[PDB]
RNA sequence: GGGAACAAAGCGAAGACACCC
């Protein structure tokens, strides 16, 4: 996250940390759904053009974490994994077109404090709040920066990053690159002329993006973290998969496997 | 969203507000 | 009108606007 801030105890109690096994590495973000499914990005499990392709047994998931590095004892959980699924529609090849997969736990996690799972959005939720205009928030321990120096400062943050951006006009979004904007996508990001700034980046991949309903007071996941060209660049945006367009798949998966 | 989905135990659970939420609130007005 | 359309191909402050009944 570019420009973001610490985020706060509890803040985001449905924060997933993506881990790998061996070596032991941080991978990505993902967002708690239920007691016992997690939300991410397929890029983050497969993608072949940098050799990565993740199976259940190659990772770890870490719930309910605050420091990028610190083992948590006692606050955070770390589960294996049952099975992945991926979206069969995922477009690796082109534009990340369908960026989606779940992961099943192999037991369900006890909720706490710092462990709460997210809501998805229904229809109506997803028809009211997902517009131009309306902010949203992006959390993760991705890079601070799209490029830097390590030996003047690390890459990297000490703690959860949170930062909330602007919902863009889908046209303005297509504008601001070559690479085609599917339906199943959507940005968010400040203008030039705005002032304010802030963006996900590397390594914020499969975080959600998530926003509170002045209705009934819930948060609802909208969009997880995909895709940019480079991180927080003026007249450019970061692109989410639009959560409520593959909603159907992700029932499917969820019905048929319990 | 069915059951307790989205209401944090530190904050909505316990009437509390994060020191930014207000931001995304404001939008819905602006 | 309804289902289906694993939001598939397409079409603006984006809003299901070829299969089945
Ligand atoms: C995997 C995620 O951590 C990462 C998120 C990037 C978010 N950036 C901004 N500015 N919000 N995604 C990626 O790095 C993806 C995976 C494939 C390459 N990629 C990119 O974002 C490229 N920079 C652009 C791109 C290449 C191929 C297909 C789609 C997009
Ligand atoms: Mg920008
Ligand atoms: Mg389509």
């Amino acid at each position: 996250i570019v420009e973001g801030s610490d985020a706060e105890i509890g803040m985001s109690p449905w924060q997933v940390m993506l881990f790998r096994k061996s070596p032991q590495e941080l991978l990505c973000g993902a967002s708690l759904i239920s007691d016992r499914w997690v939300l991410t990005a397929a890029h983050c499990l497969l993608y072949p053009p940098w050799d990565k392709n993740f199976t259940e047994n190659d990772l770890l998931v870490r719930i309910g974490k605050h420091s990028r590095t610190r083992y948590e004892r006692n606050i955070e959980k770390i589960s294996m994994l049952e099975k992945i699924y991926i979206h069969p529609r995922y477009n690796w090849r082109e534009n990340l077109d369908r960026d989606i997969a779940l992961m099943k736990l192999k037991k369900p996690v006890a909720f706490s404090d710092y462990i709460h799972p997210v809501c998805l959005p229904d229809r109506e939720t997803a028809a009211s709040l997902l517009q131009a205009g309306y902010k949203g928030r992006v959390t993760g321990w991705g890079n601070l920066k799209e490029t830097w120096t390590a030996n003047v400062g690390k890459g990297q943050p000490s703690v959860l990053q949170v930062v909330n951006l602007p919902i863009v006009e889908r046209p303005v979004c297509k504008d601001s690159t070559r690479i085609r904007i599917t339906d199943n996508m959507f940005c968010a990001g400040y203008k030039p002329d705005e002032g304010k700034r802030g963006d996900a980046c590397e390594g914020d991949s499969g975080g959600p993006f998530v926003m509170k309903s002045p209705f009934n007071n819930r948060w609802y996941q909208m969009g997880i973290v995909s895709w940019g060209e480079g991180c927080d660049r003026d007249g450019k945006y970061g692109f989410y998969t639009h959560v409520f367009r593959l909603k159907k798949w992700i029932q499917k998966v969820i019905d048929q496997f319990g | 969203g069915e059951a307790d989905c989205g209401l944090r135990p530190l904050f909505e659970k316990k009437s509390l507000e994060d020191k930014t939420e207000r931001e995304l609130l404001e939008s819905y007005i602006d």
